[PDB]
């Protein structure tokens, strides 16, 4: 079916610069207009570019015209947004979309995070939030705490994605020395602790951190 | 340019009932040319409505646009737990092609208590200097919870964050999380950590606490 994958998203120093990329599949691609969407984190959705079918044409919003650059390879199916002279105000999710009518947008992408900071790139350390079985009811919780990365975002999955009920990863927060930091827990059997396994797996991929941390009742 | 202006900008509705929710334009928005989209949590937008009446494939029939110049409207009609989302709307006649500023619909559900559990700091934090102790309040409704840290029956602020879970969009209920960070040094010096948590839904403040290094 119809699909549109963004690559490319991660860190970016101010007056830097930045290439994004989206494969597309399931339709004819040299048969639409495409655009880039973005949404800054907590706020609306904001059109950036739009190229037609055949890429010799592109329309680009104010705030970005003569920065970006939107060009299409129609023998390999693939969008790019030349990004340059980055500035915070660029800091967003990216989405490619596909363009109907005179611009409403059927598909979207997942999307791709583009951060814009002076700061560099730092992998998470991960600590067990352990179960007990004591001082737990209503049965057992227990948890990664995902401290000390840049930039957003990271992933947690549990038991490599075998465990996805009652799991709750909260949204990151930004600690006061400019470093984010999460937590990811999950509620169990009291009975299955010693017995099951738990193990968390992060994932950073602006720095290439890989954790896995085995989650166990202290002693 | 057009401006898009949405309301309300909030909304909170239980399942069954029926959301109205507005798009007014600064300028006429020619032909037809208003699009609707639903953003959930973590998701790229999809698209609802276009032609401002059109429902997009796979949109189910309860969506349903109306308006034409610069008035216009989305109503969905028998809400459900999943209907949990930002919805946007959107001009496309002109460029830039204009977004309003969203409404965010909260799906109602009933009361519920938070459980509480507290974590307190790894040995293997401790080791690099600092230590993070972990109150976590899971699976509650309404939104609104009040956590208050306690060191040796002492109040703490300001070295305390909290973090908020979307919408769970099956059973609509919030988590929340509560991390209070200090020097490793601090830490040693207390002995009784506590969180201190209320909520509409309990009858009386709920406290977890544990006693450093006992286990």
């Amino acid at each position: 079916q119809v699909q549109l994958v963004e690559s490319g998203g991660g860190l970016v120093q101010p007056g830097g610069s930045l290439r994004l990329s989206c494969a597309a599949s399931g339709f004819t691609f040299s048969s639409y207009w495409m655009h880039w969407v973005r949404q800054a984190p907590g706020k609306g959705l904001v059109w950036v570019s739009r190229i037609n079918s055949d890429g010799s044409d592109t329309n680009y919003a104010d705030s970005v015209k003569g920065r970006f650059t939107f060009s299409r390879d129609n023998a390999k199916n693939t969008l790019y947004l030349q990004m340059t002279s980055l500035r915070a105000e660029d800091t967003a999710i990216y989405y490619c979309t596909r363009g109907r009518s005179y611009g409403f947008f059927d598909y979207w992408g997942q999307g791709a995070l583009v951060t814009v900071s002076s700061a560099s790139t730092k992998g998470p350390s991960v600590f067990p939030l352990a179960p007990s079985s004591k001082s737990t009811s209503g049965t057992a919780a227990l948890g990664c705490l995902v401290k000390d990365y840049f930039p957003e975002p990271v992933t947690v999955s549990w038991n490599s994605g075998a465990l996805t009920s009652g799991v709750h990863t909260f949204p990151a927060v930004l600690q006061s020395s400019g470093l984010y930091s999460l937590s990811s827990v999950v509620t169990v059997p009291s009975s299955s602790l010693g017995t099951q396994t738990y193990i968390c797996n992060v994932n950073h991929k602006p720095s290439n951190t890989k954790v896995d941390k085995r989650v166990e009742p202290k002693s | 340019d057009i401006v898009m202006t949405q309301s309300p900008d909030t909304l909170s509705l239980s399942p069954g009932e029926r959301a109205t929710l507005s798009c007014r334009a600064s300028q006429i928005i020619s032909s037809n040319y208003l699009a609707w989209y639903q953003q959930q949590p973590g998701q790229a937008p999809r698209l609802l409505i276009y032609g401002a009446s059109s429902r997009a494939t796979g949109i189910p029939d309860r969506f349903s646009g109306s308006g034409s110049a610069t008035d216009f409207t989305l109503t969905i009609s028998r809400l459900e737990p999943e209907d949990f989302a930002v919805y946007y709307c959107q001009q496309y006649g002109t460029s830039p092609r204009t977004f309003g500023q969203g409404t965010k619909l909260e799906i109602k559900r009933t009361v519920a208590a938070p459980s509480v559990f507290i974590f307190p700091p790894s040995d293997e934090q401790l080791k690099s200097g600092t230590a993070s102790v972990v109150c976590l309040l899971n699976n509650f409704y309404p939104r609104e919870a009040k956590v208050q840290w306690k060191v040796d029956n002492a109040l703490q602020s300001g070295n305390s964050q909290e973090s908020v879970t979307e919408q769970d969009s099956k059973d609509s209920t919030y988590s929340l999380s509560s991390t209070l960070t200090l020097s490793k040094a601090d830490y040693e010096k207390h002995k009784v950590y506590a969180c201190e948590v209320t909520h509409q839904g309990l009858s009386s403040p709920v406290t977890k606490s544990f006693n450093r290094g006992e286990c």
